C-alpha cells in the first residue's frame, strides 16, 4: 500500500576530518518476506556516491537513469560530474515527475575533486534538497537512524573511527526495524582512495 | 530576368504587389455598386445584368446583411464576395457573444480589413476579387466604408465601383457640393437610383434590374432593410424621369 | 501569354481571370446536354445520356438529393457525385435539426460557397461540372444553375452541355407558354423534350438514352428511364 | 465578504468590508474588494479570492484590449466578459461578482454576476455571505435617485449591520464613488460605523 | 505555391543517382582527410585540419576527433555542424542501448542507426543530406577490434584501413600498398603519418595541423582504453617518425 | 539565377532583395512624417493628404494609439499599416495582463522589430511595407522614440523623420541641435513642442499647411492623445503670430 | 515554517525561521526558507518545501531573462503576477505559500501569495503554520515609520514567537534587508538562539568494536 | 499555410552550399569586431556605426551579456545578432541552469548557438542567419575562453581573431602583437589599436564598444550575503573608462 514501506531497506551518509561516508542494509523483501539479502542501495558515478532506498523498481531505474545522465555529461563536459553539481541534477530529475513521482529516498555523498571538501545530501520523493554538514538518513527505520546519528555522532572524525561510529549506527536502527537489514555494508571515502566493508550483523 | 507577377505574397522592384493589382482588374470587370452616406443612415443600390428572359426577377439577390444593422454590396467576383460576408457574419457573431452590443461599423471594417490583408501574405492563397461597399447605423451615427482586394478602406461621404465607377464618383461628387448640410434616407434612395441608371451607359447594350436597399436610424429604425414594392418603383420612375 | 497564369487556381492573369476555373467550365461545354425547366407548380430535369459503345451502358445524368429536390450533371461525373452527396447532407441536417425542408435557394449559396473554397486555395483544383437543380420548397417551384466558379442563378428554364445554346434559345423563345402549365406535368416533360433536341445534330434520342425527372406540388421528386419515358419520344 | 453598489441620481457607488478569512482565521482585515477594470468601470468581489483576482485580472486585460481598438465599453460590455468567463467555467469557479461603472450617457449601472453565471441588471445590488442579513433593511430603505450623501449614508448603515452580525465580514467599510466628476475612494473605520 | 521553390533533395537522375547524395559527397572530397588503420592490438585513428592560422587555439581544439562512447570513437570529414547534430544522437543511441541491456553497445548496431537516420534524408522530408562523412573505431566482446565508415548515402562498410575526405584515391592506394595483418598498433602510428604526409596540399606536415586517437586495450590493465592525443604528445611522435 | 528575388534568401552577393523593396513600398502613400522629444513629452507629426473629394477625413489617418501610453505612426500602405497596428495592440494588452506593468516604448519597439525579423528569415511570410515609429513618455527612460523598419531593425532617436523627402527634415533638425547642444526641445509645455515640429517641417519641406494638411499627436506623463483638426488650427495661429 | 515581512520608511525586510519537517521529525534545522527571484526581489516561502523551491527558480529564472530582454531592473509586480498566474493554474496543487518583497526602479513592495494564487498586500504579514504566533507579536508592536533598525527587530521578534511557541517552526532567523537606493543585504542565521549545548558523553568507540565480513577496494579509475 | 517544409540551403554540383556561402558574404559587408585573450581576461570590441546623427548610440548594443561569465559580439546582420542573443540567453537556462543550478561552460553554451544556427541551415523554409559570432567567457573549469562561430554552424577556438570588413589586415596586425605572457590591461591596448586600422570617422567611447571578461565584479552583484557568490566576469565599459585609455594611446 505505501510504496516507500514494501521493500524496506535503509541507507545512511557521515562526514569526518576530510572524509565521507555513506552506508547501506542488503535486504530486499516484499511485506515479511526476504527476498534477497545482496540488494545493494549504494552506487557511485565516478567520484559521486548516491545511495537510495523506497521502492525497488525505482531504485534500479533512478540508478540506471543517472548513469545514463552522468554519461552524457561526463562526454559533454569532458570532466566528471561534482557532488555539489550532481545534487543539483538529483533534484531537477525527481522534481520532473512532481504529480507521479518516483518512490525514493535518495541520498549523496562524496569529494569535491577540485576544492578537497566533503560533501552530502538529502532529498524527499519531489527532489526538495536536504543539505548537511554532519549526517543524512533515509529509508524505513530513518526515525532509529536519526536518533543514532544525533547522539553517536561527533565532529571531524578520522576515517577509522567513522567507520565505527556510522555501522554502530546503522547496525542498531536495523535491529529495531523489520525491514531493515540481512546484511550490510560501509563505503569509507578519501579524496584519493575508496574503501568498501561489508558488515557482520543479524540475520533475521 | 522578372515572373515578379507569379507568385502573391512577392514585392516587386517598385515594391508593389501585381498579383493584387491584378485582381483590382477582376473588380473593374464586374458590376457597378455604389453606397450613398445620409444625415441618419446609409444608402446601397446595384445593377444587375439581365442576360436573359429567363432570369427570374427580384431574385438574384446581391446586396447581403451582415447581423442586423450592416450590410454589403460587392463588385467584382461574386464567390469572393459571398466568402467575405460568411466571415464578416461569423466576425459579428463572435462580437455580440463576447461583448453583447452588435459590432460597431468601424469595428467591422477593421475585421474584414485584416482578414483581406491576410490574403496578401502568403503564397498559398489567392487575393480577393471583390471591392465592397458596407455600412450601417451604430451607437455613433451613420457610417460608410469601402474596401479594396488590397484591404485598403476608408470612411465615404460617397463610395462607388465596378464596371461604371466613372460616372458613380462624377455624379456624387456634385452631391457632396449641392448638398453640403446633409441629405436626407428618403432622398437619397432616389438618388441612388438615378446613379446606377446613369452609370448604365457603360453597358447600355443589355438590359438591367435594381436593387436598393437602406438602413437609416429614423426610416428603418437603425435595422438594415430591403426597398420593396412602392418606394422602389418610385425610385425607378424618378431615374426615367432624370435620364430624359 | 495564358502560359505563366494556368499553373493553378491561386494565380490571376494579367487582365483578371482565373485560367483553372475557366478551364473547368470547358468540360461542361463538353458534357451531354441537359435542360431544365418550370411552371408554378412543377419544375422538370430532361437530359440525354451519353454511352462509350454500344456495348456499354449510358451514363446516368440525374441524382435525388431528397424528396423534394434534386439535380442534373453535365461535365466529370465525380465530381457531381461529390457535390449531390453534399447537398445530400445540407438536405438531411436541415431534417434532422429544424424538421426543415431546406430550400432550394440555399441549396444553391451552399454549392456556392463550397465551389468558392476550391478557386482560392493552393493544391485544390476547381470541380468540373455544373449543375442543374430542380426544387419545391415552401416558395412554389425552383430551377438552378451552377457553374463551378461560384455562380448560381435563379432562372426559370436554362440548358448546360454540348450545343446546349440551341435549347436555350428555344425556352427563351416559348417563355410565355411553359410557364403557364399548371396542373399538368405531361405538358411540362413534353415541352422540355422538344427544348433538348434542339440542341441534339447527330443522334435520334432512343427509350435508353432519354432521362427525365420531375418534381411538384403533389409530386415528389422521381427518376424516369427505360420504358416509363417511351410516350416522349 | 459583505458586498453592495447603488445607483443614485448623479452616478453609482461600490462598497465592501474588508475581511477574508480561512475558516475563523482572518488571512486580512484591510482587504480591497473593490477592483478597477476600467477608468470608470469597476467591481465588487466575493468568494474565492484566487478566482474572483483571476477572473478580474482577465476581465481588465479585455476591457484594455477593447480600449485599443473600439473605445471606451459600456458597463453592458463589462458585464458580458466578467457573465462569459464565470458561466461558461462554472464547474471551476466560486465566484459572486458586482458589476459597476459610470457612462455619461447611461448615468450609473449596476449588474449582479451570482454562482451561476446569470446576469441580473438592478438599481442596486448586495451579495457575500453578510448580505443575507441586510436583505429586509435594504429592501425598506432603498429610493431611487437619492444624493451622494444619502447614498453613502445607505451602504454606511447597511453594511455596518452585515458587518454586525456576519463573522464572515468585518474590518473597515469602503467605498467607490463614480460620477462624472471622477472616481472617489471613501473609507470608514469601525469606531464611526459600530455606534451607528 | 512553394512548389516553385522546391529543389527535390530526394528524386533520381535519369542514371538513378542521387542528386544530393552525389553533391554531398563532392563537398567531402574537399574536406580535411581522415585516416583509421586497424591493428591487432588495437586501431589508429588521425586526421588533418585544412589550414589554418597561427592565432587559433590548439588545447581546447578538437573538431574532427569525439568520443561517441567509453569505447567507441568518431573521424569527422566534412561540415562540422552537421556532424555534432549526428554524434549527438550517436551519444544518446548508445546509452539508450546501455539502460535497456546493461550492456556496451556493439559497435555495428551504433554505427548502423546514424547511417539509418542518413538514410532517412535520402528518401522522405525534403531536406538536404548531411554533408559529412564517419570513420567510426570501437570494441566489443563480439567481434573486438571494428572499423567502420560511412557516408551522406547512408551507406556503411567496414575496413582493415581507411580514409575519407580529400585525395581518399591517392589514400588507399598508398594504405593498399603497406599495410599487412600482423601489423602492432605503433606500426599503423607510423603508416597513418606517412599516408597523411603523402597526401597533404600544404608545405609541411606539422602537429597544430594534426589530430591523433587509439583505441587500445592496455597490454597490462587487459581492458579497453582511449587516448586522444595532446598536441605535446603529437610534437614527441612526429619526431619519431622522422618529420621534426 | 533567379528565384533569389522573389523569396526572403540570400543573393551571391549577401542580400535579400525581398527586403529591399519593401522598404521601397513604405514610400508608396508619399507621405512624410517627423518626431521630437520635449522637456516631459514627445510629439509626432505627420502629414494628411486626403485627395479624393469623397472620402471622410477623420477616417484617414495613419497615426495609432497602441495603448494609453504609447502611440504610432507608421510610413507605409495602410491594410499593412493597420496589420502591425492590430498586433501591436494585442501585444501590448497581453504584456500588461502577463507582467502587471505596461509595455515600455523600446521594449514593444523591439518585440516588433523581432517580429520583422521572423519575415526575413522564414520564406511564407511576406515582410510588411512599414515604418514604424513609436513614440511615448516612459516612466524610466523619459520622452522616447523609436523606429523599426521592414529589415527588422530599430534604434533609438533624439528625432526623426521618416517619408519620401526624409533627409530634408533630418538634416535640418542635425543643424538644430548642433546649434542647441542638447538632445531635445527645452520647452516646458507639449503646445509649443507642436508648434516647434510644425515650424521645422515647413522650413525644412518648404510648403505651407492647413488645418486639414496636418495630423498630430502627443505623448505626455501616463497619456498619448491625438489633436483634432482644432487643436492643430489654435496651434497654426499661433505660429502665424512670430514670424 | 514561520515567515514575515515589514515595510519600513525606506524598504522592506523579511525573514524565517530554519525549521525542515517531515511529519514530526525535523528534516533540516537548518534551511534557508529565503529565495533570491533577482539581485533586489526576494521571496520567503512556506508549505511545500520543494514547491516553494522550484516556484522561486522558475520565477527566477524567466525574471532574469525579461530583464535582459527589457535591459531594465525587474519590478516586484512582474515576479508577483508570473507566481500567481502559475501557482493558480494548478488549482492549489502547487502548495507554496509565499512573501515577496523587494525595491525597483518604483519604490518598495511587499506582497503575499497563497497556493490557489491569491494575492494580499499590507505593511507587515506573516504566513506558515506559526502565522498566528508572529501576527500577535505584529499586531501589537507594528507602528507606522518605521527604521530600518526596528523593522529588524520587529521582524526579528515575530520570528522568534514562532520557533518558541510552533511546532512546525525552530532553530534559527534568516533575514534580508531591501533598501531604496542600496545593495539588498541577505543575513544568513541573523540570530541562533539553539545551540545545541555540548554532550555529557563521547560516544567515539574503541577501534574494532565492529564486526566486518569482507573487505575490498573500490575503483575511479579510467 | 506554410507550404516550405522543404530545403532552402542545398548542394550545388561543385559540392558548396550555396545559402552559407552567401551568408558568409554579408559577414565581410558587416563592421568589424575581434576578440583578444589575456592570462587574466578576454576582451571583446566593435565599432558602433551609427545610421544617423539623430540615432542614440546607447540604445543600440552591439556587445551582450550572456550569462555573468559569458559575452557575445558580431559582425553582419544586426536583427539576426539580436534575435540569437535572445535564444542564446533563454537556451542557457533551459538546457543547463534549469538541470544543474549553475550557468553553462563556454564551450557548451557556444554549442548550444552553433546547433541554433545549424538547424537554419537544414530545416523547412529558413536562410541561414548572416552573421558571425565572437563569444567571450570563463567557466571555473576551462579558465578563459574565445570561440568564433559562423552562419554554417562550425565553432573554432581563437586565442585572438577579427571578423567582418578589415579582419584580413586585423588578423595580420594580431599576429605580430599577441603572445602567451599577456596581462588583460595589454590585450585592451591592443584591441584599440588594431580597431584604429578599421575606423575612419570618430575613435571614442562614443562610437566604440568593448567589454570585458575578467576579474569577479562583487559591486555589480546588487545583493551582499552569499559568500559563493562573487559576482559576474563580464562588464561592458562605460563611455569615459574608454576615453581614460585613448588620451594615452
Ligand atoms: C467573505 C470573507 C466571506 O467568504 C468574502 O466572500 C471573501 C471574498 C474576498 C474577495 C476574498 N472570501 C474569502 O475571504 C474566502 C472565503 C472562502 C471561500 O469563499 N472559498 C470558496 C474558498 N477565503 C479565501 O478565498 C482564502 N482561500 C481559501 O482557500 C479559503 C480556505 C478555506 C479552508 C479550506 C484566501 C483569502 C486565502
Ligand atoms: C513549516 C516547517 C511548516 O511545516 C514550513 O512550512 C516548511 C517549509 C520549508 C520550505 C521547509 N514546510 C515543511 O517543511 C513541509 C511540511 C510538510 C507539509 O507541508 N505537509 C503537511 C505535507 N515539509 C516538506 O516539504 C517535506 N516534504 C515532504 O514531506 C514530502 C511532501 C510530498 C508532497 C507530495 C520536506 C521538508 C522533506
Amino acid at each position: 500500500s505505501d510504496p516507500s514501506s514494501i521493500n524496506g531497506g535503509i541507507v545512511v551518509a557521515m562526514t569526518g576530518k576530510d572524509c565521507v561516508a555513506i552506508a547501506c542494509d542488503l535486504r530486499l523483501g516484499s511485506q515479511s518476506l526476504g527476498v534477497s539479502n545482496k540488494f545493494e542501495k549504494i552506487f557511485h558515478y565516478g567520484h559521486v556516491f548516491l545511495g537510495i532506498t523506497g521502492l525497488a523498481t525505482d531504485v534500479t531505474t533512478l540508478n540506471e537513469m543517472f548513469r545514463y545522465k552522468t554519461n552524457l555529461y561526463k562526454l559533454k563536459e569532458e570532466r566528471a560530474i561534482e557532488p555539489e553539481t550532481f545534487t543539483q541534477l538529483v533534484s531537477s530529475s525527481l522534481y520532473e515527475r512532481r504529480f507521479g513521482p518516483y518512490f525514493v529516498g535518495p541520498v549523496v555523498a562524496g569529494i569535491n575533486s577540485k576544492s578537497g571538501k566533503p560533501f552530502i545530501a538529502g532529498f524527499d520523493l519531489i527532489g526538495c534538497i536536504d543539505e548537511a554538514k554532519d549526517f543524512i538518513v533515509s529509508g524505513t527505520a530513518s526515525d532509529q537512524l536519526f536518533g543514532m546519528c544525533e547522539s553517536l555522532y561527533e565532529p571531524n572524525l578520522e576515517p577509522e573511527d567513522l567507520f565505527e561510529t556510522i555501522s554502530q549506527a546503522l547496525l542498531n536502527a536495523a535491529d529495531r526495524d523489520a525491514l531493515s537489514g540481512w546484511g550490510a555494508v560501509v563505503y569509507i571515502i578519501k579524496k584519493d582512495e575508496v574503501v568498501k566493508r561489508y558488515l557482520k550483523m543479524r540475520q533475521d | 530576368g522578372t515572373g515578379y507577377d507569379l507568385s502573391n505574397s512577392v514585392f516587386s522592384p517598385d515594391g508593389r504587389n501585381f498579383q493584387v493589382e491584378y485582381a483590382v482588374k477582376a473588380v473593374e470587370n464586374g458590376t457597378t455598386s455604389i453606397g450613398i452616406k445620409c444625415n441618419d443612415g446609409v444608402v446601397f443600390a446595384v445593377e444587375k445584368l439581365i442576360t436573359s428572359k429567363l432570369l427570374v426577377p427580384q431574385k438574384n439577390v446581391k446586396i447581403q446583411v451582415v447581423d442586423r444593422h450592416i450590410g454589403c454590396v460587392y463588385s467584382g467576383l461574386i464567390p469572393d464576395g459571398r466568402h467575405l460576408v460568411n466571415r464578416g457574419r461569423e466576425e459579428a457573431a463572435s462580437f455580440k457573444k463576447l461583448y453583447k452590443t452588435p459590432i460597431p461599423i468601424p469595428a467591422f471594417a477593421d475585421r474584414l480589413g485584416q482578414y483581406v490583408q491576410a490574403h496578401t501574405l502568403y503564397n498559398s492563397v489567392r487575393p480577393f476579387g471583390v471591392s465592397t461597399i458596407f455600412g450601417g447605423v451604430d451607437k455613433n451615427g451613420a457610417h460608410l466604408y469601402m474596401l479594396e482586394p488590397s484591404g485598403s478602406y476608408w470612411g465615404y461621404k460617397g463610395a462607388a465601383t465596378g464596371k461604371g465607377r466613372q460616372s458613380a464618383k462624377a455624379e456624387l461628387e456634385k452631391l457632396v457640393d449641392h448638398h453640403p448640410e446633409g441629405l436626407s434616407a428618403r432622398e437619397a434612395v432616389k438618388q441612388a437610383a438615378k446613379i446606377i441608371y446613369l452609370a448604365h451607359e457603360d453597358n447600355k447594350e443589355k438590359d438591367f434590374e435594381l436593387e436598393i436597399s437602406w438602413c437609416s436610424l429614423s426610416e428603418t429604425n437603425g435595422l438594415h432593410k430591403f426597398v420593396k414594392g412602392d418606394l422602389l418603383q418610385e425610385a425607378i420612375d424618378f431615374a426615367q424621369k432624370e435620364i430624359n | 501569354f495564358r502560359n505563366n497564369y494556368d499553373g493553378d487556381t491561386v494565380t490571376f492573369s494579367p487582365t483578371g481571370r482565373l485560367f483553372q476555373v475557366e478551364y473547368a467550365l470547358e468540360a461542361i461545354k463538353q458534357g451531354s446536354v441537359t435542360v431544365g425547366l418550370r411552371s408554378n407548380t412543377h419544375a422538370v430535369l430532361v437530359a440525354l445520356k451519353r454511352n462509350a459503345d454500344e456495348l456499354s451502358s449510358y451514363q446516368k445524368k440525374i441524382i435525388k438529393c431528397d424528396e423534394h429536390m434534386g439535380l442534373s450533371l453535365a461535365g466529370l461525373a465525380p465530381d457531381a457525385r461529390v457535390l449531390s452527396n453534399y447537398l445530400r447532407q445540407q438536405c438531411n441536417y436541415s431534417s434532422l435539426v429544424f424538421n426543415r425542408k431546406l430550400a432550394v435557394e440555399r441549396a444553391g449559396h451552399l454549392l456556392c460557397d463550397k465551389a468558392q473554397k476550391n478557386t482560392q486555395s493552393y493544391g485544390g483544383r476547381p470541380y468540373g461540372v455544373g449543375l442543374l437543380i430542380i426544387g419545391y420548397d415552401k416558395s412554389g417551384a425552383h430551377l438552378l444553375e451552377f457553374q463551378p466558379s461560384g455562380n448560381v442563378t435563379e432562372l426559370y428554364g436554362t440548358a448546360i452541355g454540348a450545343r446546349s445554346q440551341g435549347a436555350k434559345t428555344y425556352l427563351e423563345r416559348t417563355l410565355d407558354t411553359f410557364i403557364k402549365i399548371d396542373g399538368n406535368p405531361d405538358e411540362l416533360i413534353k415541352a422540355g423534350v422538344e427544348a433538348i433536341s434542339q440542341s441534339l445534330r447527330d443522334e435520334s434520342l432512343t427509350v435508353d438514352n432519354l432521362s427525365i425527372a420531375i418534381v411538384g406540388k403533389d409530386t415528389p421528386f422521381t427518376i424516369y428511364d427505360g420504358e416509363a419515358v417511351a410516350k416522349y419520344i | 465578504t459583505s458586498i453592495m453598489a447603488v445607483t443614485f441620481k448623479d452616478g453609482v457607488i461600490l462598497g465592501a468590508d474588508s475581511r477574508t478569512t480561512t475558516g475563523a482565521y482572518i488571512a486580512n482585515r484591510v482587504t480591497d474588494k473593490l477592483t478597477r477594470v476600467h477608468d470608470k468601470i469597476w467591481c465588487c468581489r466575493s468568494g474565492s479570492a484566487a478566482d474572483t483576482q483571476a477572473i478580474a485580472d482577465i476581465v481588465q486585460y479585455h476591457l484594455e484590449l477593447y480600449t485599443s481598438q473600439y473605445g471606451t465599453p459600456s458597463t453592458e460590455t463589462a458585464a458580458s466578459v466578467f457573465k462569459e468567463l464565470c458561466y461558461e467555467n462554472k464547474d471551476n469557479l466560486t465566484a459572486g461578482i458586482i458589476v459597476a461603472g459610470y457612462d455619461d450617457k447611461n448615468k450609473g449601472e449596476v449588474y449582479t454576476i451570482p454562482l451561476g453565471g446569470s446576469v441580473h441588471k438592478l438599481p442596486y445590488a448586495i451579495a457575500g455571505s453578510g448580505s443575507t442579513f441586510i436583505y429586509g433593511y435594504c429592501d425598506k430603505n432603498f429610493r431611487e435617485n437619492m444624493s451622494k450623501e444619502e447614498t453613502v449614508d445607505f451602504i454606511k448603515h447597511s453594511l455596518s449591520q452585515a458587518i454586525k452580525w456576519d463573522g464572515s465580514s468585518g474590518g473597515v467599510i469602503r467605498m467607490v464613488v463614480l460620477t462624472a466628476a471622477g472616481v472617489e475612494r471613501l473609507i470608514f473605520y469601525p469606531d464611526e460605523y459600530e455606534q451607528l | 505555391g512553394s512548389r516553385r521553390y522546391d529543389s527535390r533533395t530526394t528524386i533520381f537522375s535519369p542514371e538513378g543517382r542521387l542528386y544530393q547524395v552525389e553533391y554531398a559527397l563532392e563537398s567531402i572530397s574537399h574536406a580535411g582527410t581522415a585516416i583509421g588503420i586497424m591493428a591487432s592490438d588495437g586501431i589508429v585513428l588521425a586526421a588533418e585540419r585544412k589550414v589554418t592560422s597561427t592565432l587559433l587555439e590548439q588545447d581546447t581544439s578538437t573538431e574532427k576527433l569525439y568520443k561517441l562512447n567509453d569505447k567507441i570513437a568518431v573521424a569527422v570529414a566534412g561540415l562540422t555542424a552537421d556532424a555534432e547534430i549526428l554524434i549527438n544522437t550517436a551519444r544518446i543511441h548508445a546509452q539508450n542501448y546501455l539502460k535497456t541491456y546493461n550492456e556496451d553497445i556493439p559497435v555495428e548496431i551504433l554505427v548502423r542507426r546514424l547511417s539509418d537516420i542518413k538514410q532517412g534524408y535520402t528518401q522522405h522530408g525534403g531536406l538536404r543530406p548531411f554533408g559529412v562523412s564517419f570513420i567510426y573505431a570501437g570494441y566489443d566482446d563480439r567481434y573486438g577490434y571494428q572499423l567502420y565508415t560511412s557516408n551522406p548515402s547512408g551507406n556503411y562498410t567496414g575496413w582493415k584501413a581507411i580514409s575519407v575526405g580529400a585525395n581518399t584515391s591517392a589514400a588507399q592506394t598508398l594504405l593498399q600498398m603497406d599495410y599487412k595483418d600482423d601489423m602492432k598498433v605503433d606500426d599503423a602510428i607510423e603508416l597513418a603519418l606517412k599516408t597523411l604526409s603523402k597526401t597533404t596540399d600544404s608545405s609541411a606536415l606539422t602537429y597544430d595541423r594534426l589530430e591523433f586517437a587509439t583505441i587500445r586495450k592496455g597490454a597490462n590493465d587487459g581492458e579497453v582504453y582511449q587516448k586522444i592525443f595532446k598536441p605535446q604528445e603529437i610534437k614527441d611522435i612526429l619526431v619519431k617518425t622522422g618529420i621534426t | 539565377a533567379g528565384y533569389d528575388r522573389h523569396i526572403t534568401i540570400f543573393s551571391p552577393e549577401g542580400r535579400l532583395y525581398q527586403v529591399e523593396y519593401a522598404f521601397k513600398a513604405t514610400n508608396q502613400t508619399n507621405i512624410n512624417s517627423l518626431a521630437v522629444r520635449g522637456k516631459d513629452c514627445t510629439v509626432v507629426i505627420s502629414q494628411k493628404k486626403v485627395p479624393d473629394k469623397l472620402l471622410d477625413p477623420t477616417t484617414v489617418s495613419y497615426i495609432f494609439c497602441i495603448s494609453r501610453t504609447i502611440g504610432m505612426v507608421v510610413n507605409g500602405p495602410i491594410p499593412d499599416a493597420r496589420n502591425a497596428a492590430l498586433r501591436a495592440k494585442a501585444e501590448a494588452a497581453e504584456f500588461r495582463y502577463k507582467y502587471g506593468y505596461d509595455m515600455p516604448c523600446d521594449v514593444l519597439a523591439k518585440r516588433m522589430a523581432n517580429l520583422s525579423q521572423i519575415y526575413t528569415q522564414r520564406a511564407y511570410m511576406r515582410p510588411l511595407g512599414v515604418i514604424l515609429t513609436f513614440v511615448s513618455v516612459d516612466e524610466e527612460l523619459g520622452p522616447s522614440i523609436y523606429k523599426t523598419d521592414p529589415a527588422g531593425y530599430y534604434v533609438g532617436y533624439k528625432a526623426t523623420a521618416t517619408g519620401p523627402k526624409q533627409q530634408e527634415i533630418t538634416t535640418n533638425l542635425e543643424n538644430h541641435f548642433k546649434k542647441s547642444k542638447i538632445d531635445h526641445i527645452n520647452e516646458e509645455s507639449w503646445e509649443k513642442v507642436v508648434e516647434f515640429a510644425i515650424t521645422h517641417m515647413i522650413d525644412a519641406l518648404g510648403t505651407e499647411f492647413s488645418k486639414n494638411d496636418l495630423e498630430v499627436g502627443v505623448a505626455t506623463k501616463d497619456k498619448f492623445f491625438t489633436l483634432s483638426a482644432e487643436n492643430i488650427e489654435e496651434r497654426l495661429v499661433a505660429i502665424a503670430e512670430q514670424d | 515554517t514561520t515567515i514575515v515581512g515589514v515595510k519600513f520608511n525606506n524598504g522592506v525586510v523579511i525573514a524565517a525561521d530554519t525549521r525542515s519537517t517531515q511529519g514530526p521529525i525535523v528534516a533540516d534545522k537548518n534551511c534557508a526558507k529565503l529565495h533570491r527571484i533577482s539581485p533586489k526581489i526576494w521571496c520567503a516561502g512556506a508549505g511545500t518545501a520543494a514547491d516553494t523551491e522550484a516556484v522561486t527558480q522558475l520565477i527566477g529564472s524567466n525574471i532574469e531573462l525579461h530583464s535582459l530582454y527589457t535591459s531594465r531592473e525587474p519590478r516586484v509586480v512582474s515576479a508577483l503576477q508570473m507566481l500567481k498566474q502559475h501557482l493558480f493554474k494548478y488549482q492549489g496543487h502547487i502548495g507554496a505559500y509565499l512573501i515577496v518583497a523587494g525595491v525597483d526602479p518604483t519604490g518598495s513592495h511587499l506582497f503575499s501569495i497563497h497556493a490557489h494564487g491569491s494575492t494580499d498586500v499590507g505593511y507587515y504579514l506573516s504566513l506558515g503554520s506559526g502565522s498566528l504566533a508572529a501576527m500577535a507579536v505584529l499586531e501589537s508592536h507594528w507602528k507606522q515609520d518605521l527604521t530600518k533598525e526596528e523593522a529588524i527587530k520587529l521582524a526579528s521578534d515575530a520570528i522568534q514567537a514562532g520557533i518558541w511557541n510552533d511546532l512546525g517552526s525552530g532553530s534559527n532567523v534568516d533575514v534580508c534587508v531591501m533598501e531604496i537606493g542600496k545593495d539588498a543585504e541577505y543575513l544568513r542565521n541573523y540570530l541562533t538562539p539553539n545551540v545545541r549545548e555540548e554532550k555529557q558523553k563521547s560516544y567515539k568507540f574503541p577501534r574494532g568494536t565492529t564486526a566486518v565480513l569482507k573487505e575490498s577496494i573500490v575503483n575511479i579509475c579510467d | 499555410t506554410d507550404r516550405y517544409s522543404f530545403s532552402l540551403t542545398t548542394f550545388s554540383p561543385s559540392g558548396k552550399l550555396g545559402q552559407i556561402d552567401y551568408a558568409l558574404t554579408a559577414v565581410k559587408q558587416g563592421v568589424t569586431s575581434l576578440g583578444i585573450k589575456a592570462t587574466n581576461g578576454v576582451v571583446i570590441a566593435t565599432e558602433k556605426k551609427s545610421s544617423s546623427p539623430l540615432a542614440m548610440s546607447e540604445t543600440l548594443s552591439k556587445v551582450s551579456l550572456l550569462t555573468p561569465d559569458i559575452g557575445a559580439v558580431y559582425s553582419g546582420m544586426g536583427p539576426d545578432y539580436r534575435v540569437l542573443v535572445d535564444k542564446s540567453r533563454k537556451v542557457a537556462h533551459t538546457s543547463y541552469k534549469r538541470i544543474y543550478g549553475e550557468y553553462p561552460p563556454t564551450k557548451l553554451l557556444v554549442s548550444e548557438v552553433a546547433k541554433i544556427m545549424q538547424e537554419a541551415t537544414q530545416s523547412g523554409g529558413v536562410r541561414p542567419f548572416g552573421v558571425s559570432l565572437l563569444i567571450a567567457g570563463h567557466d571555473e573549469f576551462n579558465g578563459f575562453s574565445l570561440y568564433q562561430v559562423d552562419p554554417s554552424g562550425s565553432y573554432f577556438p581563437w586565442k585572438a581573431t577579427a571578423i567582418g570588413k578589415g579582419s584580413v589586415a586585423a588578423k595580420t596586425f594580431l599576429e605580430k602583437r599577441w603572445n602567451d605572457e599577456l596581462e588583460l590591461e595589454d590585450a585592451i591596448h591592443i584591441a584599440l589599436l588594431t580597431l584604429k586600422e578599421s575606423v575612419e570617422g570618430e575613435f571614442n567611447g562614443d562610437t566604440i564598444e568593448l567589454a570585458i571578461i575578467g576579474d569577479e565584479n562583487p559591486d555589480l552583484l546588487g545583493y551582499t550575503g552569499i559568500p559563493t557568490d562573487k559576482g559576474p566576469r563580464f562588464r561592458k565599459l562605460t563611455s569615459q573608462e574608454i576615453n581614460d585609455r585613448l588620451e594615452a594611446l
